[PDB]
């Protein structure tokens, strides 16, 4: 229909970080929330790239924090997994949910839990993150974690689940 | 297995 290829810029502009490019594509009435080839928006490529003042442009433009692809997931999946901390908290703040499960029953504490980094965990586990989430194995943040050799991580779920 | 989730790519994805 009559914008497709504006959204289509729109996408690329988020995923490549052209903050300029963006700005202009929403005050031209470009879809914020228009989809990619896997069910990527706007907020998922500047969330999984790590462009944070897109993140944030697009938010306040209207972007579904909450937007799911093909995969299941949500931006904050992508930002959990690759470790864009600022970007994880700003998409809270906003109204992310803090235990969205993807196709796979895999939520973003899961993510976090075996990357091995201590501070997502933490943040998530503050927010609100559900330490007994059980993805399509029946396995949860802890298993993730001590299976990875994220001991200090597991400890950390381990009384958290107390 | 390995390999970080993204667009095109499920957290349990094979090997």
């Amino acid at each position: 229909g009559p914008g497709s290829d504006l959204g289509k810029k729109l996408l690329e502009a988020a995923r490549a970080g052209q903050d300029d490019e963006v700005r202009i594509l929403m005050a031209n009435g470009a879809d914020v929330n228009a989809d990619d080839n896997t069910g990527e928006t706007p907020l998922h490529l500047a969330a999984y790239e790590g462009h944070l003042e897109i993140v944030e442009v697009l938010l306040k433009t209207g972007a579904d924090v909450n937007a799911e692809d093909m995969m299941g997931f949500t931006p904050l999946h992508l930002a959990a997994a690759w470790g864009h901390l600022e970007i994880v908290e700003v998409l809270l703040k906003h109204g992310a949910d803090v235990n969205a499960q993807d196709n796979q029953g895999v939520t973003p504490l899961h993510l976090a839990a075996y990357e091995g980094h201590l501070e997502f965990v933490e943040v998530l586990l503050k927010h609100g993150a559900d330490v007994n989430a059980q993805d399509k194995f029946g396995k949860t943040p802890f298993d993730l974690a001590i299976d990875n050799g994220n001991e200090d991580i597991a400890e950390v779920l381990q009384k958290a689940a107390k | 297995k390995s390999i970080r989730i993204g667009p095109g790519q499920a957290f349990y994805a094979x090997p």
